[PDB]
């Protein structure tokens, strides 16, 4: 359980820095890695 | 012509339903990838796809919205336009300014389409049992439909044919500039983007149209799930709309062969002429 | 967006078959659905973008005692469309009871195309009034249709069934169909078999293949009604945008048809506008005056003179349209449709709200009144008794059609600010 | 241009720079690493080039590489990754592509270093992906024996749920890396080589193609912070495997 | 690496014969195994590099009461492959007992190709569900197959046997086959004879040579499933790499099939992606929603627009796929396969995990329930009694299929963090 929590938290931290890094290329990756918008409901 | 004069209607018939639910939210609640992606899906899905000169079609906004012509609380409802990008010898013809005039025409016409479909959505709600809201509904409908039709078959079609005639007779690039600036200037002037006060009566009339559609939709959904939460509101809206309608007819009557818009709008009439002149002595 | 069309009865299947054939002939397609090489326009209004670059029309076929359906089957226009929608009396009560038991499977046929469509805009009904097989069945299916989907529109293409004498149960059937036609339909385009027969005997000397030529007339009307939608226009490129302006009052929705050339086997704008205005080019036949008229023109037209044309038709002042609520005769202008050869270029179609149809309603009401008073022509069957033991559905339709004639006549009055 | 592309064949080297160095072939690359797993799981002080070149040869004769020209095949040969103590078995493997022709000027040693770097990152990722599908394989093999357990069902099911997020994260990145990092970049490079009418025009598109792929992945000076986040998902996968 | 394929039953032998013929037709080979002069690609996935430069397919033939086997024998595709693997009832119990006694010799046939192969990757099963001869025999051999080799994968190509009414013992047979299909198989690609028959009667007017055309459909699906393996691709060039992503839960392994052209006798990326997404191009027929979808495309495709296509299909937002942990619809792109003529270029195939197959499972469960309750349709034989005296294998399959329907339905719930 704690491993699961830890993993979800650090990947959320990855995504939040990911959003504004490059103009287009890295921005597109955010939409690739999340469709479900689980990290709008776990923000 | 297909987009700013909006000759392609099917594009907007699809686009507005799928877009305005996002546009309705206030400014900084929408981001440009969302509207751009919806436009791309709509454009390639719809029948406005014939040539690659539609991929310069983008979306932008108007912060200074109407004061520029000699606000911002919502974006998409008070700020919406299309941004085309030109080539180098087409920067010699159509500049930043000319594109902005195209956009300020198109924004006004966008509002004209918007209130129409707002009315149709209210229309299907009662598919009840009151003649007065039917008359107010039909009255606002007849007005705004006439306004649209006037613009489309007085300004849009014939002056587009005129510009197609002028450039056939161009002999140099100082003639094409005259034809272009005359075309744009005529189409802005005959339209209701005339009179440097911009006819505040028009803004206030469309304001009470928005109030009528919104409050009637809210009332009907509460009704489905009074004669003074129904009829008195219809009467008050009717008073303010009639007052501003007669203001509009008066301040258009001072204007002017271009008085044909007044003579078309009142064909037979009922209560659209109330007193010929009002004036106070000395 | 996307509109699903319906056809039922042999006459409705005939007019739908002719309509789909006539739009196949208009569009640059083969009778298989294959696009031609010289194609553009909007072809999603009734045509499914099918799986082999086929534009398959989206048409609901309903039939009972199939006679014409086999003739539709063995044709090269069954390769144009075949959505497998075929599913198997002459009374309204008999057709009503036959529609009663099998409503779920034909409703599955409905929901099949409903889920097959991404968007939905309206339902067009091809229904023959007092058509025998069509009557009763069409009324029941109309009732279920507006019951299921109140978020869409209904148009019904209707004929006025009387050949001026025959069948004595037909006013009862058309009356019950008219009750549902009022309260379960939102737009009715009414046609007259008498007026079309008179114009067919006028321009030509035919009176025996009247159905076949009337098919040509109604298909031209239906195509001209949809040309601004099927080709890139600007206004009323949806059905509801067209329907909205014409109706000031939700039971005043009966639409009158005329057409500027009468014989189809340079003129100016105000000319053909004036000729479309006259009642003798109107192909459907105290004061009677129009509420509001909408007109569409398609042909070779010089566009810059239309405002002077508008002034000239104004000061000609041909109709004293309405008291209360300012309506207008309202113009729309369209291009003549490409992708096919075009003879008789300048052609106009008018949609109008006129109270003169109350005369035809009073005609069939008087026919029903005398047949009810004589009481040897009801033709008492167990179907009619089991459907309604006291036959008070006729009474409900009678008070509703009385209310509608009252609505017509009080709308003709200068006061309709009070209701009636 | 003609004599350089026919007498010393510049283009065939590019096609084997994508397949081999950019690892874009896939058949060779998976079957090679598949045969290379038991060597790499053992520590790297007792691993030498003698065992590298021949298992490479068995992979080469099995896969599509065997048909190709002997020049490009000769120019692929093994190297040991920068030998340093620590017994990191999985880390010690590398390809050294030797260019010593006239075409060395278009394939200079400084941009081969970029090839080595992207090969390293796409060695790490394709290692971790195979670890992950071994976890997924352990699920489909073992768990039909653990249906006879009423108590381990909970914990094995919890692992099933947690695993698919790893699978998803290692398949969204790995389609961005597929279809935009080695499919769009390959195309635009292929255009800018196929038209190009100067030695300079080949070189100056080649360089920026490599740099653009560096920008697409997380190997910039600014995106080191994002790469650390990505390495933290490489922690958990070897944890869950145990 | 190397995959060994299996075929049993007359229907399975038909689909395998068509598959091997269709890949002979695709690849640049003769029907003798001789390579052609215009050949490259990877041809070791199912083809033994045989002794005369023959690419001999590695196929296990199993037959009982040989009828179609003689027709396979006298053909020029018996010179393509002949590994001498031929070894000679209509009940599941009868086929089970017949497989019981001769398991060792057919297992020697298995081990012959097992030792003949250097590497092993998986076993594909061509099995017809409730096929008479195939049923029971295939279940027994499936059980022995996963028993012997737990280090390999099993795929089983399955049909849903019901022609919507016939044979009353078929739900028992398909139920027992479904029990082994759950717990002794790791990936199941299920097909519907009803849906394929409906699409065959849709695009054409054939309903009598349905087996022959369904052979064409399944061979195209099986070839398109393996094109990334047979031609040089980059991902899922092994079977297990394909199987791994699709399965989040080891009993959720049922794979749904669709295909973007429906009739096979320029468009853009997001177009055919959207059309592959729709259920009416899906050729297999409360909420039901996809767990995860994988799709492969093969054709003439402009590769640079796929990301904007990806965005457009995202914001079109067609399916509300799953609650708990995040799957996706996942794209793979392939080249159209050379070495043969290619009509209908843009063709897509989709592999999806959808809970909608629980409806079909509940259909055959309800059929079994009514046939069990009536108790005149079990058709009591000594085979069924000697195999199971109390018939509790049906009870075990019944509780397992109940657990699977529960698994489907609780996976549809937002909570499957608790098991069920």
């Amino acid at each position: 359980r704690i491993l699961t929590h830890f993993y979800q938290g650090i990947v959320q931290q990855f995504l939040v820095l990911l959003t504004t890094s490059s103009d287009e290329s890295l921005r597109f990756l955010s939409f690739r890695l999340d469709f479900n918008e689980h990290y709008k409901a776990r923000e | 012509k297909r987009y700013f004069l909006m000759d392609q209607g099917d594009f907007f018939v699809h686009f507005m339903d799928l877009a305005e639910e996002e546009l309705r939210k206030p400014v900084e609640d929408i981001t440009p990838p969302r509207l751009e992606a919806l436009l791309e899906l709509a454009l390639r899905m719809s029948t406005a796809n014939t040539d690659p000169f539609k991929d310069d079609l983008k979306i932008d906004l108007m912060p200074h919205d109407l004061i520029t012509q000699l606000e911002l609380a919502l974006s998409g409802l008070e700020a919406f336009s299309f941004d085309y990008i030109v080539k180098w010898p087409l920067s010699l013809i159509i500049n930043r300014k000319a594109l902005t005039r195209y956009q300020m025409l198109f924004r006004h016409m966008f509002y004209c389409k918007h209130v129409e479909r707002q009315l149709c959505s209210v229309w299907i709600s009662n598919k009840q049992w009151f003649a007065g809201a039917f008359t107010l509904r039909q009255r606002m409908l007849n007005f705004v439909q006439n306004i649209q039709y006037y613009m489309m078959f007085e300004v849009m079609e014939p002056t587009w044919h005129i510009l197609e005639k002028n450039l056939k007779s161009a002999s140099n690039i100082d003639d094409v500039l005259g034809h272009h600036t005359g075309f744009l200037d005529t189409c802005l002037k005959d339209c209701m983007l005339t009179n440097p006060e911009l006819l505040k009566v028009f803004s206030k009339l469309m304001s009470v149209c928005v109030m009528f559609t919104n409050c009637m939709q809210k009332f009907t959904q509460s009704m489905k799930l009074l004669v003074s939460g129904f009829e008195a509101t219809i009467n008050k809206f009717d008073k303010n709309f009639s007052a501003h309608l007669l203001d509009l007819l008066a301040r258009l009557s001072i204007y002017s062969g271009m008085a044909s818009v007044i003579s078309r709008l009142d064909f037979n009439g009922f209560y659209t002429e109330r007193l010929e002149r009002l004036s106070a002595e000395r | 967006r996307e509109i699903i069309t319906l056809q039922l009865g042999q006459c409705g299947n005939q007019i739908g078959f002719e309509f789909w054939k006539q739009l196949c002939a208009e569009h640059g397609i083969s009778p298989e659905g294959i696009v031609e090489e010289f194609a553009t326009d909007r072809k999603d209004v009734f045509f499914y973008q099918a799986d082999d670059e086929h534009y398959i029309p989206r048409a609901v076929l309903l039939d009972l005692e199939p006679r014409v359906i086999h003739s539709i089957l063995n044709s090269p226009y069954a390769k144009l469309y075949n959505p497998e929608n075929i599913y198997l009396g002459n009374n309204w009560a008999s057709g009503f009871s036959q529609g009663e038991k099998i409503h779920e499977d034909i409703f599955d046929i409905i929901d099949r195309e409903a889920d097959g469509s991404d968007s939905l805009e309206g339902f067009v009904l091809c229904h023959s009034i007092a058509g025998g097989t069509g009557s009763g069945l069409g009324s029941y299916l109309l009732e279920r249709l507006n019951d299921r989907y109140p978020k869409k529109l209904v148009q019904t293409y209707s004929v006025f069934p009387n050949q001026d004498e025959d069948v004595v149960v037909q006013p009862y059937n058309s009356l019950l169909t008219l009750k549902r036609l009022t309260q379960n339909a939102d737009c009715v385009v009414v046609l007259d078999n008498t007026a079309l027969n008179r114009i067919a005997t006028d321009r030509l000397h035919i009176q025996n293949p009247s159905f076949s030529q009337i098919n040509q007339l109604v298909s031209t009307i239906m195509s001209a009604s949809t040309t601004t939608l099927r080709y890139p226009g600007y206004m009323n490129n949806d059905l509801i945008g067209l329907i909205a302006s014409l109706i000031p009052t939700p039971r005043l929705h009966f639409l009158m048809t005329g057409y500027t050339p009468l014989t189809t086997d340079k003129t100016t704008v105000l000319d053909v506008m004036r000729r479309l205005l006259q009642p003798k080019n109107v192909m459907v036949s105290t004061n009677h005056c129009y509420i509001a008229i909408l007109n569409i023109i398609q042909g070779e037209v010089d566009p810059t003179q239309v405002h002077k044309s508008l002034q000239r038709i104004r000061e000609r002042k041909l109709a004293n349209f309405i008291p209360w609520g300012p309506a207008s005769i309202q113009v729309a202008l369209s291009r003549k449709s490409p992708y096919l050869p075009s003879a008789h270029r300048v052609s106009g179609l008018m949609m109008a709200n006129h109270t003169s149809i109350s005369s035809l309603f009073e005609r069939t009401c008087r026919q029903y009144d005398k047949l009810r008073k004589r009481e040897a022509f009801l033709e008492q069957f167990r179907k009619e008794d089991m459907f309604k033991d006291n036959f008070d559905e006729m009474d409900t339709s009678r008070e509703i059609v009385q209310q509608l004639i009252d609505e017509y006549h009080a709308a003709t009055r200068p006061d309709y600010i009070s209701w009636g | 241009l003609d004599v350089l592309n026919k007498k010393y064949s510049l283009l065939d080297h590019m096609q084997a720079m994508r397949r081999y160095l950019l690892l874009g072939q896939g058949d060779f690359i998976r079957h090679l690493m598949d045969l290379l797993k038991p060597e790499l799981v053992r520590p790297a002080t007792t691993l030498y080039q003698h065992n590298l070149t021949g298992i490479l040869e068995t992979a080469v004769r099995a896969t599509n590489a065997q048909f190709d020209s002997p020049e490009i095949l000769r120019r692929l040969d093994v190297r040991l990754l920068e030998v340093s103590p620590g017994d990191t078995g999985w880390d010690v493997f590398s390809l050294d592509y030797h260019v010593d022709g006239p075409i060395a000027t278009v394939f200079t040693r400084e941009c081969m270093s970029h090839y080595l770097r992207v090969f390293n990152f796409l060695w790490r990722a394709k290692r971790m992906e195979y670890i992950l599908t071994d976890i997924r394989k352990g699920h489909m093999c073992n768990a039909k024996l653990l249906r006879n357990m009423p108590e381990f069902s909970g914990v094995l099911h919890q692992c099933h749920i947690l695993a698919s997020e790893m699978v998803h994260f290692i398949h969204q990145m790995q389609y961005y890396i597929t279809f935009e990092v080695l499919e769009c970049s390959w195309d635009e490079l292929w255009n800018k080589v196929q038209q190009a009418q100067d030695l300079d025009h080949i070189i100056a598109a080649h360089e920026v193609f490599l740099d653009t792929i560096i920008s697409r992945c997380l190997l910039d000076s600014d995106s080191r912070a994002l790469l650390n986040q990505l390495r933290a998902v490489f922690d958990q996968i070897i944890e869950l495997q145990n």
